[PDB]
């Protein structure tokens, strides 16, 4: 959250907020309304988004379900969906906090360890989180789809 | 953030510094040194048993290293991790750490987080060099002073890691093996413990025929926690749960 | 345990205070829907066995937990983990009466997590069942009443957590 | 509510200072054991 | 810390599910009354000096014995200069951090940088737990008399001061 | 527990020794003063009721702990601290008698700050009011019984700070 | 830390002694497991993450615990898990090679129930997920190594029960 | 630390009192043996040495403590408790300049019991050495300085007890 | 010398001397001409005292002297009685200083380790300066003798 | 650093000799002198912040450099400025206290015109505050103190030069 974040940096210094940043969490809690319907359309298309990003990064990555891949099987690929699913939620949650909080503390610190002991080639689910970013920024108007892009390339960024 | 009027910590018997310049008298490199040893190893074990550091009191008191070096390299010496990280399980050799080498206690959880992950991952000497490297380091003691304690007078305190703190300034501290911060500020975010309403120290064992309480004296391992007038303990039934 | 009122009384006591406005106005608050409590209350004594009932059969009922190998296979821990579930609606329905969830922690939620964890119960599905018991009861009091008693079915499944 | 507690130990704040301790505190610091100079930092504050 | 958005958050993620319309209800409520919270927060910007003076001047007129020697009992109150200044350095600290749980919409700053560990402080300095409290529910009205007739401010003004009141208490009852 | 004569044969009984001329030295210590100790242990019996009511007049009767907010604001906390008060006082008179402070470990001291933590009990004030108490025993019972008083109360502080 | 010929050797020097038959007795028999415990330790040393990724697969991959409302659920405590068992892996790899169990008292065991407890980690998870890793482990090294291995793993396991 | 000057201050001020006869009394009291008590602390400090070595061989030096399995058999325990004896000698001696045992309850008392019992070291034998380290001060110090050092001795020896 | 530790003890901790410190730099410049006295009559006595010294050292410690004894010979003893004279000299310095600054600093840091690469047993030296003060005192007052001997104590001490 | 009595016990020990005549001749020239330096010290602890206030006003207090664009613009430039200023008195007070400057060379100059470099300081202009430092400070406190205190300044200003 964006209000949080203030707070504490503010609360390292032993002062209050700043009139910069009142101004800015003032200029968030004004466009909470769309963050809102931002939220909702990415949020009740998720099917669609999941099963076209999953086609997309099949495609791009045959050998995941090839025979042996790590997602090779019925319960395997379903697993990989399921992953996508919960990414798709941690972007809709740093979307309505208007920072990559959520989406950072929740699914990014410790993401390489995890995806290492599970043995899950990382960059396979840096191309899903690519082909779900084009999906579903394909549903959104121009300043929207760019809003809504900023928190899958961050996604990207961390999952290198 | 703290804020503390002056005059507050101008009051009373004045902690002192001590300056590691080349160029001072002897007595003054030798005080300055047996003060650093009676920082890092919590007394002067030079005089009590006898151990010496040749090549790095000689290269300090010429100046080749300064005392940010020689403290650093103390922290990564034998004796070091014979008396402060052998006899003790990391998550304590964090918090010990702390004392030591920055004169103060652990302030948050994620603070914990960040340094036992670092010693998990590289040792001691991780561990030790991301602590004098840090920017408070340097903030407090840039390459000639030699680290202090903050007491309470010294500095404005948080009201969170008083009483912990308070202990961790005491002798008795290296004899505390269980970690005394992260329980602390784990149990800060959960529910009240499974524990008698008095100490920890207040539950027998339950076996056969007993009358043994193990917490006392001589285990140091003590936990009050504040228990409401009106409070009933979950327990626990010796046969089928419904019969409870 | 203490209540709305309880409450206000000791945050005016502990300062050698008298009630002043703002005591006044939670007090008028709490007056104001004393009424719909004690009537979601009785309409909750009423139905609690078949509240229970279909939150279960729509969490944990056909799971895997409640085969051979899930925690409440036997009928011994069938019978536990419902008793339990009635525990928790029956605080809840306390809190919810009294408008303050501090009886949930003096009474339920302290060393609760510990318990748990020693006897192997899981803690998602009984929060997953906490939850799915929620909708039967929001469903059953109507919006107001619901959305006060999912105050306190959330406030025990953040101290179980 | 507050779950958790670390202990409240016994603290004594520095009110002042006094001519008759402002220098077993300095020998106490340093382990000095009160050297014969100010060992005679004593006597005349207890002479006057 | 948590506002109140990431604690709504929070609490969907421990079920895992996404948002839904009663959630998005609770934030819709904080995101219109975010507008006069920060008015609130200009407004104790404005006026922070003049608010503790009025503040600890009304404390002490009916707490006189506050100011007195602290009688043999080492008990610490604002006697002299010293304690004094650190009284006023510690409401200076209550005003601050209530400032901040308005500004948040949420009460997990003040438990988590004030409240956790205070009377184990205060016991160990044998501050006077009352008085602290009273002086609080002081500030408290002292803002509330800016903003009187609307309530929905009365009620956020409310918020954080009486949070910090019931918990610095003993209960009683 | 045990006494001086416990702890001298305690002493030579744990080195397969017969007591020599040092542990006569200390029974014989303790002999000549044993009629001292049981004067000042009736003079207390007689009067701890006004011993521990002019302690606590003196060191708490009026601050601010007894007013609202305090430790010992309402009735119960009040007769509690009078309690302990005596508990104290009774427990100093036996190992004053005893001549051995072991008692006070195994029967009061253990546990006791803890205890006092988890309840809220301010240490300092419990202290101020137990060296209040020794002022007044010390008084009522001459010098030499009032130093030797005075060191188990010592005793009982330190153990409490 | 103490191996097997420093407690020889300390049992041997606290009665003032010269090693005697018994002592060599110790000595020899550890002498004779050396090399067997060298190999060990070197195979163990090879194959550590797969261990791991194998014992966790058995034990806890697919239970509720690793769901929403599981300790392990987010990445964070999945990360954490799989150090802890490391962590349980190399210690009693040292274990193993010094012969003697005085390191996991000191360095692992020395107030790990309460961090666990106070974290909220469930112990008959982590219990069984160790129990995994010696199926694992001796399966690896084979049938004496195994023995030897599981004497620490279950040292480690009735330490944290 | 207070000395008995501060304490006296302190009385004083914790009242809103001037400083009355009384204090004066105290006040003239501390000056008259001011003297003296630097004599003390000069003849104290020219013969720290010689008085621990001749109160460690009076007191456990050829008993069965220093052999083997005695707490103090190797050179480190040897060490180790003549700087604790020394530790002891230097805070009686600021105890007696100051006029005041605090400085012996802040800095030496506080916890001193606990370390102790946890490492196993024996009380008595301790106890012991500082009744021979009493006698030989007193012995180079003379009667009133020697009763003056004898108080804080017996200070140090009733709070390890 | 007092002044010096004084200042230093004073520069630590930032701060100028206070009036105790100022009162003992005065009562140190007033005690000056006595300390001047007891440093001539020490320093011009010099031959008798390390003589005198010498014999009683010789008489108690006959085997430093003995065929073979580290002073055994012309060479050897005369080198002895240079020791000597030079804690004789360090001791008047350190009574003109008013502190075993000058005693400490020059012959004492570092004189187990030099005696020990020399051969030389530390107890004979501490033998020979127990002499000398004996000597040394026999010609003083009660008082000059006391403070006197306050120095040689001192150097005992820390030859252990 | 070393005051006058240690260059002259230096310059003796230096050699091998025992104070002969030209020492004494140094000695009671400083003993002469140490009350005159003691009230000078005094007096100069008194009024620090006026002296300062004092030399600023007069030195550079409307110069151009408090402008925008000088040095000292800024309230940190101030404010550090002062402070140094207060460096110099104190340390030239306590080099005229010892009656020698090695504390000003090792705690002063050295690695002071390099700092003063690298940061851009002029040094002209303090050369020039601590000369009219000089002048208020041997107003205040006479011409004897005066001409001592000035030897330090001018010590200093030749060690900045
Ligand atoms: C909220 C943040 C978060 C994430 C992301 C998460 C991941 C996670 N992924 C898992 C498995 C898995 N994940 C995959 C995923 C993939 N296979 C591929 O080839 C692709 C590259 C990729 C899909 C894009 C597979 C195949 C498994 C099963 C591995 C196995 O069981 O062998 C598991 C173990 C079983 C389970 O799902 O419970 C966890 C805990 N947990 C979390 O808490
Ligand atoms: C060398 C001996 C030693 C051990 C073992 C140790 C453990 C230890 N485990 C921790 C956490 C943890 N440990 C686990 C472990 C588990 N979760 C499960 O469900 C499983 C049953 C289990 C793994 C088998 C988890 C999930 C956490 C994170 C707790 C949290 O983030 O709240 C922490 C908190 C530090 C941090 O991560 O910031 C410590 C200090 N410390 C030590 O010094
Ligand atoms: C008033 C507050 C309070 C609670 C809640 C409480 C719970 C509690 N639950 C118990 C057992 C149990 N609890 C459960 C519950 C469950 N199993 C599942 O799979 C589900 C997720 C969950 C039900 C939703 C089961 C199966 C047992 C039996 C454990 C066993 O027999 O080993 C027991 C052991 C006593 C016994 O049955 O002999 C206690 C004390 N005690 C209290 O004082
Ligand atoms: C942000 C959360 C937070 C708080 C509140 C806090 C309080 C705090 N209050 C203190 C002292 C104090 N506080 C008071 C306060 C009072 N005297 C009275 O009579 C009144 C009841 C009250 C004024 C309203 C006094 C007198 C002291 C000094 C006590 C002493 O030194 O004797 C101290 C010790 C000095 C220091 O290190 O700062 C702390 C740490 N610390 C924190 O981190
Ligand atoms: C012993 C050292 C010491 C002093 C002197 C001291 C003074 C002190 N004077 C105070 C107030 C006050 N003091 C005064 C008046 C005066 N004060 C004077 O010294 C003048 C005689 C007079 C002005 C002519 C007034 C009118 C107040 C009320 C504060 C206000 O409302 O502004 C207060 C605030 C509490 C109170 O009202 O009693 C303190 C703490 N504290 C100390 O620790
Ligand atoms: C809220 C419940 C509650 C009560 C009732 C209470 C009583 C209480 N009454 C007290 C004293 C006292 N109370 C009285 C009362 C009386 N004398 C008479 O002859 C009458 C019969 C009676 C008046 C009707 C007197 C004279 C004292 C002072 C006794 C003394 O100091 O010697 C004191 C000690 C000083 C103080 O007031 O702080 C307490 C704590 N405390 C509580 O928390
Ligand atoms: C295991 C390691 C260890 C050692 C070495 C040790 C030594 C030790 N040597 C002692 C005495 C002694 N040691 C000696 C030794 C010597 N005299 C000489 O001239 C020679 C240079 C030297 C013999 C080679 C003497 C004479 C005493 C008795 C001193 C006395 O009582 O005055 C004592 C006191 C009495 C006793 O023996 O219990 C101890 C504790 N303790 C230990 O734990
Ligand atoms: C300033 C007050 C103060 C004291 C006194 C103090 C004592 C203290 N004594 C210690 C050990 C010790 N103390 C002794 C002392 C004794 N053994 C005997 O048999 C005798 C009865 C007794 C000496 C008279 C020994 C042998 C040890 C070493 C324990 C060991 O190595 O296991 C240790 C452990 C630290 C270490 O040596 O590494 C501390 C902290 N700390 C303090 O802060
Ligand atoms: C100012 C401080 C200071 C001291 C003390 C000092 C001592 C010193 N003593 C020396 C030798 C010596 N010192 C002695 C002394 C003794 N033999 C005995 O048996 C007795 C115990 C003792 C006389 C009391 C002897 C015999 C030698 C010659 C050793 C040799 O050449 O083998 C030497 C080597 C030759 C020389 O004199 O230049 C030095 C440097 N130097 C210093 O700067
Ligand atoms: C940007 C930060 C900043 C400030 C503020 C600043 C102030 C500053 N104030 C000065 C004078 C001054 N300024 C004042 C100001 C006032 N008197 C009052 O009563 C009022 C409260 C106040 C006017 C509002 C006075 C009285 C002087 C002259 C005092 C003297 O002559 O010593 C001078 C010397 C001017 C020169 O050298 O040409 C400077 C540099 N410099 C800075 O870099």
């Amino acid at each position: 959250s964006i209000v949080t974040k203030s707070i504490v940096n503010a609360d390292a210094e032993a002062r209050y907020l700043s009139p910069g940043e009142l101004d800015r969490i003032k200029s968030f809690v004004l466009s909470g309304q769309r963050r809102l319907r931002i939220a909702q359309t990415l949020t009740e298309n998720r099917e669609r988004i999941v099963k076209q990003g999953g086609q997309q990064l099949f495609q791009r990555r045959p050998d995941v379900v090839s025979p042996g891949g790590n997602a090779y099987g019925e319960e395997m690929t379903a697993t990989c969906l399921r992953d996508l699913d919960y990414y798709l939620r941690l972007v809709t949650y740093g979307i309505i906090a208007g920072d990559v909080t959520p989406i950072e503390e929740i699914g990014l610190v410790g993401v390489k360890e995890m995806y290492s002991a599970l043995g899950t080639p990382i960059s396979g689910v840096a191309e899903g989180i690519r082909c779900m970013k084009d999906v579903a920024c394909s549903l959104l108007s121009g300043e929207d789809a760019a809003e809504v892009g900023f928190y899958f390339d961050y996604t990207l960024a961390a999952m290198q | 953030g703290l804020r503390l009027p002056q005059i507050y910590a101008k009051a009373g018997i004045s902690r002192q510094k001590f300056v590691m310049k080349p160029g001072l008298s002897t007595d003054e490199k030798q005080s300055v040194i047996s003060a650093c040893y009676r920082q890092v190893f919590e007394r002067d074990i030079s005089k009590a048993y006898g151990f010496s550091f040749s090549v790095l009191e000689s290269q300090v008191k010429n100046g080749q290293i300064s005392i940010k070096e020689f403290v650093r390299s103390l922290g990564k010496s034998s004796v070091y991790q014979k008396q402060f990280y052998q006899p003790y399980v990391n998550s304590r050799v964090v918090e010990l750490a702390f004392r030591h080498f920055l004169g103060r206690n652990l302030s948050s959880l994620a603070e914990f987080q960040k340094f036992f992950a670092i010693l998990s991952k590289k040792g001691l000497t991780g561990l030790v060099d991301s602590l004098i490297n840090s920017r408070e380091y340097s903030d407090y003691f840039n390459e000639e002073t030699v680290p202090y304690i903050r007491g309470f007078g010294e500095e404005p305190q948080e009201c969170r890691n008083w009483g912990t703190q308070i202990d961790l300034f005491q002798y008795s501290a290296p004899f505390r093996k269980v970690p005394q911060s992260i329980t602390l500020f784990s149990d800060y975010l959960k529910a009240l413990p499974d524990q008698h309403p008095y100490g920890r120290g207040n539950d027998p064992l339950l076996i056969q025929f007993g009358a043994i309480f193990p917490i006392g004296t001589k285990n140091l391992k003590q936990n009050p926690a504040p228990f409401g007038k009106d409070t009933r303990r979950l327990l626990i039934r010796r046969g089928p749960g419904i019969y409870n | 345990m203490q209540d709305a009122i309880t409450s206000v009384i000791n945050a005016a006591d502990v300062q050698g205070k008298y009630l002043d406005a703002n005591s006044v106005e939670k007090l008028r608050g709490y007056f104001q829907t004393g009424e719909l409590r004690v009537r979601a209350a009785a309409t909750i004594a009423a139905n609690a066995a078949t509240i229970i009932k279909e939150a279960v059969a729509k969490s944990l009922l056909y799971s895997d937990i409640t085969r051979p190998g899930g925690n409440m296979y036997t009928t011994r821990r069938y019978a536990a983990c419902i008793r339990d579930l009635d525990y928790y609606l029956r605080y809840a329905t306390y809190g919810m009466l009294a408008g303050d969830p501090s009886i949930l922690d003096e009474r339920v939620l302290n060393g609760l997590k510990e318990t748990y964890n020693s006897l192997g119960v899981p803690i998602g599905a009984t929060i997953q069942a906490i939850q799915a018991m929620k909708e039967v009861t929001g469903s059953l009091v109507g919006s107001d009443a619901g959305k006060e008693m999912g105050l306190y079915f959330d406030y025990i499944c953040s101290g179980l957590s | 509510v507050t779950k958790a507690s670390g202990g409240s130990p016994v603290v004594k704040p520095q009110l002042y200072k006094t001519a008759s301790m402002l220098t077993i505190a300095q020998a106490e610091q340093q382990d000095r054991f009160l050297e014969l100079g100010e060992l005679n930092q004593l006597v005349s504050f207890l002479n006057t | 810390m948590q506002d109140i958005i990431t604690s709504v958050i929070n609490q969907y993620d421990l079920s895992g599910r996404y948002l839904d319309i009663k959630g998005i209800n609770q934030i819709n409520n904080y995101f219109d009354t975010g507008l006069k919270r920060l008015m609130i927060a200009k407004l104790i910007n404005k006026e922070a000096t003049n608010l503790i003076k009025e503040a600890s001047e009304l404390l002490f007129i009916e707490q006189p014995e506050l100011l007195r020697p602290c009688g043999n009992a080492f008990i610490g109150n604002a006697y002299t200069t010293r304690r004094y200044a650190a009284c006023i350095r510690d409401i200076e600290y209550y005003l601050r951090y209530s400032a901040y749980s308005i500004i948040a919409g949420n009460n997990s700053i003040l438990d988590e940088r004030v409240l956790d560990g205070l009377k184990e402080t205060y016991n160990s300095l044998l501050v006077p737990i009352g008085p602290t409290i009273r002086v609080i529910q002081l500030l408290k009205e002292i803002i509330q008399k800016k903003f009187s007739t609307e309530n929905i401010e009365n009620a956020i003004i409310a918020e954080p001061f009486d949070y910090l009141a019931i918990n610095l208490s003993d209960k009683n009852l």
